[PDB]
RNA sequence: AAGGGAAGCGCUUGUGACCAGACUUGCGCCCGGCGGAUCAUCCGGUGUUCUCACCGGUGCACUCCGCCGGGCUCAGGCCAG
RNA sequence: CCCACCCAUACCCCGCCCUCAGGGUAGAAACGAUGCCCUGAGGAGUAGGCGGCCGUGGAGGUCAGUGACGAAGCCUAGGGCGUGAGCCCGGGUCGAACGGCCUCUAGUGCAGAUCUUGGUGGUAGUAGCA
RNA sequence: AACGCGACGAUACUACCCGCACGUUGUAGACGUAUAAGAAUAGGCUCCGGCCUCGUAUCCUAGCAGGCGAUUCCUCCGCCGGCCUCGAAGUGGCCGUCGGUAAUUCGCGUAUUGCAAUUUAGACACGCGCGGGAUCAAAUCCUUUGCAGACGACUUAGAUGUG
C-alpha cells in the first residue's frame, strides 16, 4: 500500500502562439507553468524539456498516445509565462491545454 | 457493364433499359424509393402507386410538390405518384426476377441491391439499371522490457 | 499562487461584476473550470438609479420586425447578468469562445451540490478591498428583482435553510475541533521526546 | 553539486524517482551509481547527471573498495555481453545477471549498506521514491 | 554503389505550388502560375493574406539542385547505351527509363544498370 | 466527410486515409582450408608517346589470381541525448 | 514622473537564391574559359527598355533514338525535378505511329472581346397545356 | 424555447437490470484534479486561556506502478446489510459484518528497460461478450368522425360493447 503519487513534472498550460495584435506565430508557443509568478521562478525552468501528450484514434507501435516534444526557451513578459519551442508547432486546438514540464537537463 | 462491378454475376439477377421515354426526375425518384426494397414488397408498393394509395416522396427534384398524408410514411411532406415511371420499373423488377427464376434464385429473398437512373440523349428520357442480390512489430527495449516484467510480476 | 485545480467555485458576495468577470473570463480561455455562485450578491459600482438607468436603455435597444429571433434577449436574472458581462469579455462567436463559455456556470444563490464545497474568493474584485469607504455600490439581486426576476424571495428562503443547515454544522465543526485540540496534548506527552524537539527544530 | 559518495535523484528512465548513491563521477557526462540494491532495487548502473539531482545528503564510503568501483568504470564493463544476452534471450523467464556482475555489486553494497544502516532512518529514505506533491515548487525547494 | 556521394542536406525553400489565382473558382483557369498583370488586385499588389507570387528568392541551393533526395540527378536513359554512358557516374547520377520502352529492353536496362552500380528509378515498373 | 443566416483562398499544426525515398552492407588487414599458375627477372617478335606496353618462352608453396570457416578496423539510414 | 514588458517585412548576426562590381586562372597534370575559384555590395515597381528560358505545327542534320513484348492521346484521394512557365516517372485505357538534341520556318501560347461554333446547367418537373 | 426543464404510465423486439472479460471506443484535455460555517471590514474569532497581515495553512503523502514473510499495532480505508437522513438540478451519518491496512524494526526478492525517450495506470459516457433475474408495447398508414380544416395538421371512433 504505497498510496502515494507518481509525478515527476511540473503540470502547465499551453495558452496561445508568439503573437502581436493581429498577426500569430505558430512557431513559438506561450506556456503557463503551474507555480511560477516571476521571471526569476522562469529562470529555473529555462531550457526543461516540455512534451505536450494527446490520445489519438490508431494504435501505430503499442499505444495511442502521442508526444509532441519542445523545450522553454526565455521568459515571456513578467508574469512567469515562458516561450517554448516545440519540434512540431502545436495543433492549436490545444489553446488553455495541459503539458508536462520536467526537470531534465538538471543544473542543481 | 453496370455501375456495380463488386458483385458476383452468378449470385445476381441484373435488368437493364435504354431510351426509355419517361421522365428522368420522377424515375430517379421512385428508383431511390424502392432502393434496397424486398422484390415483393417494392412490386406492392409500386402497384400501389398506380393505384394512388401509396405516394413516392420527392427529395431532390420536388420544387412546388403537393402535400398528402401519405408522406408521413417517410417523414416528408412532398410526395407523389409517378405512374408511368412506376409501370417502367415494374417492367425492369418482372424482367430481373424472369432472369432470377432462369439462373435458379430463390426469388423469395431478393433484395433490389443496386439500382440506378441515368440521363439518356435528348423530351428528357432516361437509362434505368438494377441488380438484385440474395439476402444473407517495432517494438522499443524499454517497452519490451516493461511488458516482459509485467508478464513475470 | 498560480494553481490548478479542477473546478473552482468562486462565492459571488462582494464582488465587482466587471473585475470578477475579467479574471473569470481570462480564467476560462486559460482552461480553468468556473462556478459563480451568489450572483445575486455580486455588487456593482456606482449607485442604484444609474445601474437601473443603464439597464434600462439595455430594455430599450430592441429588434424592430421580429422580437423573437436576431433581438437583444434581455435576461433579467442576475446569473444572467453576470453571464452577460462574461460573455462580452469572451470571443464568444469562435469555437473557442463558445468551449470557454461551456466551461463557465452560474447560479443564482448555493445549490445543494454546491453547499458542501469549498468557495473561493478573489481579492482581486472584492468591493471592501476595492471601493473607497465613501462611495456608493448597488446590489445585483436588487437591480434584477427591480427589472423582473421572479424568484429573489424563493432565493432568499432557500438561503436562510442553508445557513440553518450551515450553522449546525458549524456546531459539529467545534466539536471535532474542541475534541482535536484535547487529544493533540493528551497524547502530547505519549510519544517521544527525540520527536517532539525534532519537530520543533524542523518547524512543525 | 556532485561528489564521489552523495545521493541523487533519478529524474528518467526506469529508476524514475528512484534515489541512489553516486560513487564515481566518469567522463562526457556518465555518473556510476548504485542502490545500494538491497535498498531500493537498482544496480550497479551508469546514468547521466544532466538527469540527476544532487540532494546534500552525503554518505560516508570509508571502508570501500575503491580499486573494485574502478574497474566498472571501464569502457566495456556494461555493454559487453550485451550482444549476447539479447541475442540469447529470444514461457518468459528472467535473463541471468552476469555471474561477474552479481558478484561485484554483493561487494560494493555490503560496504556502503553498513555505512547508511548508521544514519537515522536513510534506509527508508533511499528506499522510498521521490514523488512531487500538490503545492511543493522546484524552484524554491532545496534538495 | 548504391550510396551517393557525399552532399550538403538537401533543402527546400517551398514545399507547395504556385497556384493561379482564382483557379479555384473557375475552372477554365488550370493551377499553372500566370502573373496578374491587373493594375489593382492584391495578389500582384502583395497584400497580406493573399497568393504569394514565385520570386528567384525561392531558389534552391547550387549544390543540391536537380538532386533526389537519395542525392542522385536524374538522367532519362532509353537503352543500354545510355547506361553505359551513365558508367563513370554511380555516385552522382541515377538512371530513369523512358516511359515509351518496351518491357524486354527495360529488362536489358535493368540488367547492365545493375551491373553497372547504377540506381534506377523505375526498375519495379512491368514485374 | 463537413453544415446554427454564404462559400472559395494564405500561414501553421492535429486526426484519418494513402504513398515516394533510406537500409538489406561495402573497404582494407590477421588466421586456416583450399582451387589454380597471368609473381618478379631475363630472352625473341610486334606497336608505340624512344621508353613504355602486348604476345610466346622462363618462372609453380612464406611469389601472384578467386572461393570458403573465422577475427579486427573504417565508412555506412532515421530520430535523438 | 519612474520601472519592466509585447511586436513590423524596420535595425543587428547567420544561411541560401539572383544580379552587379572588383580580382585570379597556359612553355596546359588542361577548360560544358559561353568554364571554374575569391571578395564585396544590392534586392518594391505602372508606362517603357533589355536578356534568358518554357511550349505548338512543319523542314534539314543527328541520336546505327522509342515502338503491336504496345507509339500517340486521355484519366489518376501515386510520385520526382525546376522560383516559375513547364519537364520526367508509376498505375488504368488504348491501338499505330512518336520523340530528344543544333539550326530553319510560322495560320505558334487566351478568361474576358454584350467574342464565333458546339455541347450542357440552375430556373424547373416551375409557368403552363384556353 | 420546435438544440430549456420536471413528474408519470407502458415499453415486444433489441436486450431492461445485476457481476466482470474487457474494449487496438470516445471526450477544448486526471496524474493528491483532497479542503462547506455564516457575517463584519471605522471589525471579527474563541475551548473564554487568548488569538487575527500572511492558504508560503490543514489533511494526506514510505513499501516489485509498491512483492512475500515475521515482532508489534487497534489506527485508517472500502463493499455490502439495518436505522435514519438528505428534493435549489437530491446524499451523508451511526451501528454491524466482511476484506485490506509500517505507528517500530528486520529478512528474502528487484539487476538486463543496458546513459533519456507519455511512468499506455483516472472518471464519465458508449459498445461486444457471458451467466442470474425479469418483461412480453406502441405509433403511423386504412376506414370513420366534424367540436377542425387552402393542403398538412387537430378533436373523435374501429377488439363484443351504452360498439
Amino acid at each position: 500500500p504505497s498510496e502515494a503519487g507518481h509525478r515527476l513534472y511540473v503540470k502547465g498550460r499551453h495558452l496561445s502562439y508568439q503573437r502581436g495584435r493581429r498577426n500569430t506565430h505558430p512557431k513559438t508557443s506561450l506556456i503557463k507553468i503551474e507555480g511560477v509568478d516571476d521571471t526569476a521562478a522562469a529562470n529555473f525552468y529555462l531550457g526543461k524539456r516540455v512534451a505536450y501528450v494527446y490520445r489519438a484514434q490508431k494504435e501505430v507501435r503499442g499505444t495511442k498516445i502521442r508526444v509532441i516534444w519542445g523545450k522553454i526557451t526565455r521568459p515571456h513578459g513578467n508574469s512567469g509565462v515562458v516561450r517554448a519551442k516545440f519540434t512540431h508547432p502545436l495543433p492549436a486546438r490545444s489553446f488553455g491545454a495541459s503539458v508536462r514540464i520536467m526537470l531534465y537537463p538538471s543544473s542543481i | 457493364r453496370y455501375a456495380a462491378t463488386e458483385i458476383a454475376p452468378t449470385k445476381s439477377a441484373r435488368a437493364r433499359g435504354s431510351y426509355l421515354r419517361v421522365s428522368f426526375k420522377n424515375t430517379r425518384e421512385t428508383a431511390q424509393a424502392i432502393n434496397g426494397w424486398k422484390l415483393q414488397r417494392a412490386l406492392t408498393f409500386l402497384q400501389n402507386v398506380i393505384d394512388k394509395k401509396e405516394a413516392v416522396p420527392m427529395r431532390r427534384y420536388a420544387g412546388s410538390t403537393g402535400r398528402t398524408a401519405q408522406g408521413k410514411q417517410w417523414g416528408v411532406s412532398r410526395a407523389r405518384w409517378p405512374v408511368k415511371s412506376a409501370q417502367f420499373l415494374i417492367g425492369l423488377l418482372k424482367n430481373a426476377e424472369a432472369n432470377a427464376d432462369a439462373k435458379g434464385l430463390d426469388t423469395g429473398n431478393l433484395i433490389i441491391k443496386h439500382i440506378q437512373v441515368n440521363q439518356a440523349p435528348k423530351s428528357n428520357p432516361c437509362h434505368i439499371e438494377l441488380i438484385l442480390t440474395e439476402a444473407e512489430s517495432h517494438l522499443s527495449s524499454r517497452q519490451r522490457g516493461v511488458r516482459i516484467r509485467r508478464a513475470l510480476t | 499562487m498560480s494553481s490548478f485545480e479542477s473546478v473552482v467555485v468562486i462565492d459571488g458576495k462582494g464582488h465587482l461584476l466587471g473585475r470578477l468577470a475579467s479574471i473569470v473570463a481570462k480564467q476560462l480561455l486559460s482552461g480553468q473550470k468556473i462556478v459563480v455562485v451568489r450572483c445575486e450578491a455580486l455588487n456593482i459600482s456606482g449607485e442604484f438609479f444609474r445601474a437601473k438607468l443603464k439597464y434600462h436603455a439595455y430594455l430599450r435597444k430592441m429588434t424592430r420586425y421580429n422580437p423573437t429571433r436576431g433581438g437583444p434577449f434581455h435576461f433579467r436574472a442576475p446569473s444572467r447578468i453576470f453571464y452577460k458581462a462574461v460573455r462580452g469579455m469572451i470571443p464568444h462567436k469562435t469555437a473557442r469562445g463558445a468551449a470557454a463559455l461551456e466551461r463557465l456556470k452560474v447560479f443564482e444563490g448555493v445549490p445543494p451540490p454546491y453547499d458542501k464545497k469549498k468557495k473561493m474568493v478573489v481579492p482581486q474584485a472584492l468591493r471592501v478591498l476595492r471601493l473607497q469607504p465613501g462611495r456608493k455600490y448597488c446590489t445585483v439581486g436588487r437591480l434584477s428583482h427591480e427589472v423582473g426576476w421572479k424568484y429573489q424571495d424563493v432565493v432568499a428562503r432557500l438561503e436562510e435553510r442553508r445557513k440553518a443547515k450551515g450553522a449546525a454544522y458549524y456546531e459539529r465543526k467545534k466539536l471535532a475541533a474542541r475534541q482535536l485540540s484535547e487529544a493533540k496534548k493528551a497524547a502530547a506527552a505519549k510519544v517521544d521526546p527525540k520527536v517532539s524537539e525534532a519537530l520543533a527544530a524542523y518547524g512543525y | 553539486s556532485l561528489q564521489p559518495g552523495t545521493v541523487l535523484i533519478l529524474l528518467a528512465g526506469r529508476f524514475r524517482g528512484k534515489r541512489v548513491v553516486l560513487l564515481k563521477c566518469l567522463d562526457q557526462g556518465v555518473l556510476l551509481v548504485t542502490g545500494p540494491f538491497k535498498i531500493n532495487g537498482v544496480p550497479l548502473r551508469r546514468v547521466n547527471a544532466r538527469y540527476v539531482i544532487a540532494t546534500s545528503v552525503k554518505v560516508d564510503l570509508t571502508g570501500v573498495d575503491q580499486a573494485k568501483i574502478d574497474e566498472v568504470a571501464q569502457p566495456k564493463y556494461f555493454t559487453a555481453e550485451k550482444a549476447k544476452e539479447k541475442a540469447s534471450e529470444e514461457k518468459p523467464q528472467k535473463k541471468p545477471v552476469s555471474s561477474t556482475r552479481a558478484a561485484d555489486q554483493k561487494a560494493i553494497d555490503k560496504a556502503l549498506i553498513a555505512n547508511i544502516k548508521k544514519v537515522d532512518m536513510l534506509a527508508s529514505y533511499l528506499a522510498s521514491s521521490f514523488s512531487l506533491r500538490k503545492g511543493d515548487k522546484p524552484h524554491l525547494m532545496k534538495f | 554503389m548504391v550510396a551517393a556521394k557525399k552532399h550538403v542536406p538537401i533543402v527546400k525553400k517551398r514545399t507547395k505550388r504556385f497556384m493561379r489565382h482564382q483557379s479555384d473558382r473557375f475552372k477554365c483557369l488550370d493551377s499553372a502560375w500566370r502573373k496578374p498583370k491587373g493594375i489593382d488586385n492584391r495578389v500582384r499588389r502583395r497584400f497580406k493574406g493573399n497568393l504569394a507570387m514565385p520570386s528567384i528568392g525561392y531558389g534552391s541551393n547550387k549544390k543540391t539542385k536537380h538532386m533526389m533526395p537519395s542525392g542522385h540527378k536524374a538522367f532519362l536513359v532509353h537503352n543500354v547505351k545510355d547506361v553505359e554512358l551513365l558508367l563513370m557516374h554511380n555516385r552522382t547520377y541515377a538512371a530513369e527509363i523512358a516511359h515509351n520502352v518496351s518491357s524486354r529492353k527495360r529488362i536489358d536496362i535493368i540488367t547492365r544498370a545493375k551491373q553497372l552500380g547504377v540506381k534506377v528509378t523505375n526498375a519495379k515498373a512491368k514485374v
